[PDB]
């Protein structure tokens, strides 16, 4: 249904399932020969690269969180607080 | 509220739903002898105004049906005389977290 | 997949619209005219006739041809052909409804049989749910059997209004075979209902009439349950099997069709030739038979439709039917590629997360990698390396979508890889794999692992990861699946990884320990008596991979520098570790070297073993994992293991007979300790042969005899051993394995070196199969122990013929309740699981299922993840009102109740401040309001509970992390403490919402916690107990806010399944049909698996239906007050009190031919009938047990029949109580009907159903006036039959604490919500008798699932699997084909939101990883470039 | 040696400890058809059909069998057999894909109906290896 950046309600944190898919999803793309927005300090593993792409929060993705009723809340990996 | 003793004539009862709006109920004596709602296990329910509900829903993105239900003939459903639609707010004690809200629509 | 690109757009399935085939579409879709029944042979010529299978449909012979469609064999789903039937037929499965429907509509005009007019009707026509709005409308029409022409409207029942005409009576109908027959009435008229007619009628049923009945105007009209055009499935459905050429072997289905076709023709040809009118319907049934037996073949109409050779036949249905079939056998579980399996073994040299794969496999399993600049070099390398050298590959693939068989292909050595190509390569060290052992019923049965290619053919794993898999190396085969994408291997790495699994959610504790050698040794290594010298100290140090390379200064130096075992082992324990224990005699100087202290990662004192290093809660592991990280932990096992294992390798360890032989005297001392226990039996033997044995509440004298003997011998064993156990020096290996706890219990010591024990069968020691004795080597009626089965010898001396034999009978028992338990266990396990699939914590923190229905508005009613929880104590609850004050009470206005300045810095400048005693008090009145709150919840008084954030430790850390000193005073403003701990809770947010409703539910899910919080962060506590400083404090607050926030649950977690698993896991281990009570019959209660069965089933007739009732307030210890009510409940009938009934011939109602009766009569005459007497002597003894008085008795009998039967009766003083009476044309006969009517329909005192009842002295704990919690025992009655409704309304009982183990009732009476309460309560117990913990939340969820809906929804085909849940999902459980049928029948529509829904369409199911979508924000994609 | 699994001294394994023999034994007959059509035990090769096996027939003699001394291994053939169909379809029998060893004894006999009957016995030697159970 769409939810404004405001009136936001979900967790401010990142569900492990979220991270893991992102991480996976990214690495996949990296190995798909995709642009990598960080200095590979000499990394050759798409995951490892993704993990870096993440600890510098430079991953162009937005998790769209869907709610039982259909409406969703979009959260970027830039925002999402990565504790774990 | 009508309180019979041994029973009512099946010829009689079929006259209650013949004068709306007004509503009628029927309890046996041996029934009311003890107030169940005082029972260790039964926790307090509560009726909710047709607004506190239109809210509960809104605030939970709930479709009427997705809500836990209570039997029209449920002991406590009677003790508070609910109607097809009214919602009750069962508030119990929890070993996980002292209190624990919960709700129940009425089918 | 399927190769070959297609313009076609690629989408996913969202809805599944089940419908029914209208003949018109069947033809429409069809491509084959399908006329001939033959297969091919164009007169033998090999090919296919434009007749059956391929008159255009798919093909065979590896030939593109498929109506040009080519694509051939693989890449071409057959196409449907049709086959016009000569005369309409029934649909085997739909016969059911086709019938019922008729019953719901009269023929001729075909219309409903109850309009809006009949009132009972309306009430049905409103129920929205085509599934019940039907079985309702039917219940109302199966009766109407006349198509009424006119009925009274809404006005006068004198004026008649008309609707649809023709009243032609409706016929009742019965199912005979595959046809429908009905009768009309006056001497019936039995005629068969021709399909040709039924159809017609249906065809004529109205639109609104469809709908009203469970139907659909577009996808499923009823007229379509009758087959008119038969869809003929193409080849891929009924594939043949060729043995090269000239040898063809077709499929069953292909045959039926044939027969159906044959049958069909022979029928048609009969309506265009000599049609012998009713000799046709003799072959019309054949069609119907085949056309029916084709889809189903397992009917009640016996004929199995066998196929020459006795072969049953495979009905389409037969294919989908669960387990081993289509739905459950090919979809929910597939065999898979990239899988492996072999014997496993233990490697004390691998890391926990690793799994040693043997090369053989590595070289066979391939991970398709993508050629990329990052790899090209290393990749090509493999390619070159070939597929035989290890680090290699075995296929390369180009964009052109084509394989390159590196083991052949001339250009093998050639090849220049390319960006965008892939190279299926060999599995290499460190690839993430999905290891696992069956059977799988645990998250921890499939954990990811770091690959580690190795020699020899056995999968290698680390010991400490043995239990999670629950495997032994006795030739245990394990599996292994290899990830395939990059994202896939990521789901295994970031989620299913062994270290991520160390703390189990279904027991909020570590599920991996430290065993055998390592464990058994880490202890021998710890002792104070264990010193290690230089040379070795080094090698050990070295062995530890993270050793900061700092030889640690020797514990001892003096003449010879040594190191203590504890010392170096400590090198394995990281820094920042803190652990306080205290076993028994522990005193920060623990003489016995008990408990244990570990500071900044160094064992200060105490012997290490199981408790410290096992899967215990606050164990070393539990800490490290929570303190340092899953990583650090796994890495910890290693070290310990390596260090330890090594030292053990050199200290050595053994076991032998010498460890089972005990000190000579301790043997005799045992012998006599046994003998003495024989006389203590013998005594009770004659003392019972001389009738001097108190029956005892123990019921039955005999029953009461045993319970004494047994109890006497056991008492002897246990204790006979307690002798050896203490005589076995601290150097006895066996004892050592026991002490360290690596293996063995003291029992094992007894039974080996002291004495085996008394064997048993169902409880009752060895019975008498041998007519009044045990073995023919015994004298009849010998009740001595050596015959009822008592093994006196120790496993060391060795049993005797007899001992040996009984012993057997005894053991062989388990081996049985394991053969049967196993049969039902499985089923339970599944159901649970299949019931809570779809249940997962959504994003609002709710806990719903595939529909949207809530089931917890907060997982576990607290939104916490099982992983983060432990048994912390609620100091606030326990304790006297006296101490509580001496602890949390701070009064700044009082020389004796203020914080002594030696604690606070601003201590003296406080004593008096009145603005602080406002807060200082706000705090108190709270810890108080709390105390009350708690005692209203945890009535038991129980203070220890499962709660996130261990605050006991969080502080212990805060302690020595700032090296706080118990000498100098703090520096905290009392404003600091209170005002902070208040802000803390403000942030332990569990829910978030911007509105009230939610922000209110927040305060709730938080409550039970804070109380612990405040309980701990008490101003008097914070300073006088643990000298915290502004810093420390401010820290402690920081962690808690986090450790909590981390403790929350992750919106994804499929709890449903988790929950499920966690109950079935233990469910499986439950013992079966035990009954420890047997040997005390009448006090028998249902416990164990049969019980749990009973539950989930929601069974009415439970074996044990008891119900415990507690007295009214005061009336407690009032002994007598007890029976006073006993007899006020326990159903009492005349029959119970009578001793006989006699019919006499006494004609003189003024004198009884009986002597003993005189005196009576005389009395009833000082102050017509019949001559037939009926005299009833009664039992005195039975008139007190359950109080009663002659008066009462008869008095009842009299008001039982009233004025029409004269009665009389002796007086409570006569040595013989009695009751005479006569009646008032056959008198004897009628005076016997009244003989029974007097014994079984006559009540005296009590409630029906409730037979026996008894008194018990329970130990209740309750609020002492002084505050303390104390044991204030109370008497209580336990029923043995159950009728709550009324035993409740009895005076003397507390109808507030009443309870019937039959929640089924406690639900009908007390009301659902309480029902639940009972339900959950019952369940908790079943599981808890094994001593099996299971975090509330789970059972909680289960219970909540059952309830919700309305009442008690069972966990069985008859319940939860009928719900508003979509097809396929239910389709996947017990009723498969059936389900589907009545699905496309009522035009079902599937959300495809339920796991199963997707697993069946091979789509990604909304689950954790799939509980959300991901996206590319092109706008954030720009700002990401320098 | 931990948790039900022992350490077995290899040295003695070599000195012969726990060595086992293992004999298996395939078998085939020349099926007959009343209308005179018989299978046969020959060493075929291409010639119309193509329907053979991947195995190496090259270890067979001319009678369609192998002879003792031989050392079979992968999917090599062990018995040559042909069925005349209306003409070279194989009915030969390979050594079980996962085994390997040495033929050990063969034998041709008559089967009541006067059919050719053979029973090939391939022996192997197995030595106490790690995964092995004791
Ligand atoms: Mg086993
Ligand atoms: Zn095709
Ligand atoms: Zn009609």
């Amino acid at each position: 249904k769409a939810i404004p950046k405001d009136q936001r309600a979900t967790t401010p944190y990142m569900t492990k399932y979220e991270r893991a898919r992102i991480l996976g999803t990214r690495a996949l793309q990296i190995s798909m020969n995709a642009p990598v927005f960080v200095d590979l300090e000499g990394e050759t593993d798409p995951l490892r690269i993704a993990m870096k792409e993440l600890a510098e929060k430079k991953i162009p993705l937005v998790i769209r969180r869907y709610l039982p009723d259909g409406s969703f809340e979009d959260w970027s990996v830039e925002e999402l607080i990565v504790d774990l | 509220i009508f309180v019979y003793q041994n029973n009512i004539t099946p010829s009689a009862m079929k006259l209650v739903p013949s004068i709306p709006p007004a509503t009628i109920e029927t309890f046996n004596e041996a029934a009311l002898v003890v107030n169940i709602t005082h029972h260790e296990l039964v926790p307090k329910h509560i009726r909710l105004s047709s607004d506190e509900k239109r809210e509960l829903l809104k605030r939970y993105r709930l479709k009427e049906s997705q809500l836990p239900r209570i039997q029209r003939a449920d002991p406590v459903a009677l003790y508070l005389g609910l109607k097809r639609g009214e919602v009750v707010k069962i508030i119990r004690k929890s070993e996980t977290s002292g209190r624990y809200a919960s709700y129940r629509i009425c089918m | 997949v399927g190769q070959q690109y297609s313009s076609a757009p690629l989408r996913t399935v969202k809805e599944v619209q089940f419908g029914l085939f209208s003949p018109e579409e069947v033809r429409a879709i069809s491509v084959a005219k399908i006329r001939f029944p033959e297969t091919m042979d164009e007169t033998q010529t090999r090919a296919k006739i434009g007749g059956l299978n391929d008159p255009r449909l798919g093909s065979i012979d590896r030939n593109l041809k498929c109506q040009t469609c080519q694509e051939g064999m693989n890449e071409c789903p057959g196409h449907f052909g049709h086959i016009d039937l000569a005369k309409p037929v029934f649909h085997v499965g739909f016969i059911a409804k086709i019938k019922k429907v008729c019953e719901c509509v009269c023929m001729h005009c075909g219309k409903l049989l109850l309009d809006e007019h009949n009132e009972l009707m309306r009430q049905a026509l409103a129920i929205k749910d085509s599934k019940k709005r039907f079985a309702a409308i039917w219940t109302l029409c199966k009766t109407k059997m006349v198509c009424e022409t006119d009925v009274p409207s809404e006005d006068d029942p004198t004026q008649l209004v008309s609707r649809g005409g023709c009243g032609n009576t409706q016929p009742t109908i019965r199912k005979d075979g595959l046809k429908l027959v009905g009768s009309w009435k006056d001497e019936p008229e039995l005629r068969v209902l021709s399909t040709e007619e039924i159809l017609n009628i249906f065809k004529h049923i109205s639109v609104k009439d469809f709908t009203s009945l469970g139907f659909n105007e577009v996808f499923s009209r009823p007229e379509w349950m009758i087959l008119t055009c038969l869809p003929v499935p193409p080849p891929p459905v009924r594939p043949s099997i060729s043995f090269n050429e000239s040898q063809r072997g077709e499929d069953d289905l292909t045959f039926k069709l044939a027969d159906i076709l044959k049958a069909n023709i022979s029928l048609e040809t009969l309506e265009h030739n000599g049609a012998p009118h009713h000799a046709i319907e003799e072959a019309e049934s054949l069609l119907q038979f085949h056309v029916a037996t084709y889809m189903d073949n397992d009917i009640a109409g016996q004929p199995q439709a066998l196929q020459k050779s006795g072969r049953p036949v495979k009905s389409i249905r037969a294919r989908l039917k669960g387990k081993e079939g289509r739905i459950r056998g090919n979809l929910m579980g597939k065999r898979v590629d990239f899988s492996a399996r072999t014997v496993i073994s233990g490697d004390p040299n691998l890391e926990l997360d690793q799994v040693g794969v043997p090369k053989s496999i590595a070289k066979t399993l391939t991970y398709p990698e993508v050629v990329t600049p990052y790899n090209i070099d290393r990749l090509t390398q493999l390619v070159r390396n070939g597929p035989n050298e290890h680090p290699g590959a075995k296929y390369v693939i180009r964009d052109s979508g084509d394989r390159i068989d590196l083991r052949y292909s001339k250009r093998a050595g050639d090849i220049q890889l390319q960006y965008g190509w892939k190279v299926e390569r060999h599995i290499m060290d460190n690839d993430p794999v999905l290891f696992n052992r069956q059977p799988s019923l645990h998250k921890m049965s499939m954990m990811a692992h770091r690959v580690k290619v190795i020699p020899y053919s056995t999968f290698r794993l680390n010991l400490s990861v043995t239990s999670p898999y629950n495997a032994d190396f006795d030739g245990d085969e394990m599996n292994l699946h290899v990830p395939q994408s990059e994202e896939t291997r990521a789901e295994l790495s970031q989620l299913c990884a062994v270290p991520l699994q160390i703390v189990s959610p279904q027991s909020n504790k570590p599920c991996m320990g430290i065993v055998q050698d390592t464990l058994c040794g880490i202890r021998k290594l710890t002792l104070r008596d264990t010193f290690i010298e230089l040379d070795q100290v080094l090698n050990m140090l070295y062995w530890v991979p993270d050793w900061d390379g700092v030889i640690p200064t020797p514990a001892i130096i003096k003449p010879k520098p040594l190191w203590s075992g504890k010392q170096i082992l400590s090198v394995a324990i990281p820094n920042g570790i803190h652990l306080q224990r205290f076993d028994e005699g522990t005193t920060l100087l623990s003489p016995k070297d008990n408990g244990m202290l570990i500071i900044d990662g160094q064992i200060i004192f105490g012997v290490v073993e199981k408790k410290t290093v096992g899967s215990s809660n606050g164990g070393l592991i539990h800490v490290v994992t929570r303190e340092k990280g899953p990583q650090v932990c796994a890495k910890l096992f290693g070290n310990i293991q390596k260090v330890v294992n090594f030292w053990l390798l050199h200290n050595g360890f053994s076991t032998g007979i010498g460890d089972t032989i005990a000190d000579g005297p301790t043997m005799r001392e045992i012998t006599e300790t046994i003998a003495e226990a024989k006389k203590k039996v013998l005594d009770v033997t004659k003392e019972a042969q001389a009738n001097l044995l108190t029956a005892k509440h123990g019921m039955t004298l005999r029953e009461s005899f045993e319970d004494n003997v047994v109890r006497f011998l056991n008492e002897a064993r246990d204790k006979a051993g307690r002798l050896a156990e203490v005589n076995l020096k601290d150097l006895n290996n066996v004892k050592q394995m026991v002490m360290a706890g690596s293996k063995g219990s003291f029992i094992n010591i007894a039974q080996m070196s002291a004495c085996v024990g008394q064997q048993s069968v169902e409880g009752k020691r060895i019975a008498f199969g041998f007519v009044d004795r045990t073995l023919p080597h015994f004298s009849k009626d010998d009740y001595s122990p050596e015959s009822k089965g008592f093994v006196e010898n120790s496993y060391l001396r060795g049993l005797t013929p007899q001992e040996f034999f009984f012993h057997a009978m005894g053991g062989r028992e388990g081996l049985i309740d394991t053969a049967v338990k196993t049969a039902e266990t499985g089923y339970i396990q599944r159901r649970l699981v299949k019931a809570l699939e779809d249940i997962m914590v959504h994003y609002d923190n709710t806990t719903r299922n595939s529909l949207g229905n809530v089931i917890q508005f907060i997982y576990g009613e607290d939104g916490m993840d099982a992983a983060h929880i432990e048994k912390q104590s609620l100091d606030t609850i326990g304790g006297s009102d006296a101490a509580f004050e001496k602890r949390y009470r701070v009064d700044l206005l009082n020389t004796d109740h203020t914080l002594d300045p030696s604690l606070l810095e601003s201590g003296s400048e406080i004593l008096g401040d009145l603005k602080l005693q406002v807060l200082l008090d706000e705090e108190y009145k709270q810890l108080v309001k709390d105390r009350k709150f708690l005692r209203e919840v945890f009535v038991d008084g129980e203070a220890n509970w499962p709660l996130p954030v261990n605050i006991r430790r969080i502080i212990q850390n805060a302690q020595q992390t700032f090296h706080i000193d118990h000498t100098k005073p703090s520096d905290l403003t009392i404003k600091d403490i209170v005002l902070g701990v208040k802000d803390l809770q403000e942030n332990l947010l569990v829910l978030r919402g911007k509105n009230e409703i939610i922000q209110n539910a927040q305060r709730d899910a938080v409550t039970l916690f804070c109380c612990l919080l405040r309980s701990r962060l008490a101003t008097r506590r914070v300073l006088q107990e643990y000298r915290l400083t502004k810093q420390a404090f401010d820290w402690v607050l920081s962690n808690i806010e986090a450790q909590f926030l981390r403790s929350v649950v992750h919106p994804g977690e499929m709890v449903g399944v988790l929950a499920a698993q966690s109950i079935g896991e233990p469910a499986t281990q439950m013992t079966l049909n035990t009954f420890h009570f047997a040997g005390v019959a009448s006090k028998k209660v249902t416990s164990g698996v049969p019980r749990l069965k009973e539950i989930l089933n929601v069974a009415k007739n439970m074996k044990t239906p008891s119900l415990t009732v507690y007295l009214e307030p005061g009336h407690a210890a009032d002994q007598e007050q007890a029976k006073l009510i006993r007899s006020a409940i326990e159903h009492t009938t005349l029959k119970s009190v009578t001793i006989a009934s006699e019919i006499y011939y006494d004609p003189d109602p003024r004198s009884t031919v009986i002597p003993e009766d005189e005196e009576i009569i005389q009395l009833h005459f000082s102050l017509q009938q019949s001559p037939w007497l009926l005299r009833l002597e009664l039992d005195r003894a039975a008139m007190n047990d359950k109080d009663l008085t002659m008066g009462q008795v008869g008095e009842r009998i009299k008001q039982t029949f009233k004025n029409d039967l004269f009665v009389i009766w002796s007086e409570d003083n006569d040595e013989k109580l009695i009751i005479r009476c006569r009646v008032v044309a056959e008198e004897d006969h009628m005076l016997k009907k009244i003989e029974n009517t007097m014994l079984e329909n006559i009540t005296l005192r009590g409630v029906e159903n409730i037979e026996r009842v008894v008194m018990m002295k329970y130990d209740r704990k309750v609020p002492s006036p002084t505050g303390e919690y104390v044991k204030e025992p109370e008497w209580v009655l336990e029923t043995d039959g159950v009728n709550l409704s009324e035993v409740m309304t009895v005076p003397g009982i507390d109808p507030t604490r009443i309870y019937t183990n039959s929640f089924i009732d406690i639900m009908e009476v007390l009301g659902i919500e309480a029902g639940r309460a009972a339900l959950y309560k019952e369940v908790y117990n079943v599981i808890a008798s094994d001593g099996s913990y299971v975090n509330y939340r789970h059972m909680a969820l289960l219970v909540d699932v059952m309830t919700t809906q309305g009442g008690l929804t069972s966990v069985t085909r008859h319940g939860f699997n009928r719900s508003n849940t979509g097809a396929l999902m239910r389709c996947s459980f017990e009723e498969t084909v059936e389900i589907l049928f009545e699905a496309g029948a009522s035009a079902e529509l599937d959300d495809c939101r339920g796991v199963s829904e997707n697993v069946i369409l091979g789509q990604m199911a909304p689950i954790g990883t799939g509980a959300f979508d991901v996206m590319i924000d092109e706008e954030s994609l720009v700002k990401y470039m320098p | 040696n931990q948790e039900d699994s022992m350490i077995m001294n290899q040295s003695s394994i070599d000195r012969g400890l726990f060595r086992s023999l293992f004999f298996r034994s395939y078998m085939d007959q020349e099926k007959k058809y009343g209308m005179s059509i018989t299978e046969t035990f020959e060493k075929p090769q291409r010639t119309n059909t193509l329907r053979m096996k991947h195995g190496t027939y090259d270890k067979l003699d001319d009678d369609g069998l192998i002879a003792p001394g031989v050392r079979v291994s992968g999917e090599d053939v062990i018995i040559g057999k042909t069925t005349p169909i209306s003409s070279k379809r194989d009915a030969s029998t390979p050594l079980r894909s996962t085994e390997n060893g040495i033929v050990d004894q063969v034998l041709v006999t008559t089967n009541q109906d006067g059919l050719k009957f053979v029973k090939v016995r391939v022996r192997t030697t197995k030595i106490p290896q790690i995964g092995d159970k004791f």
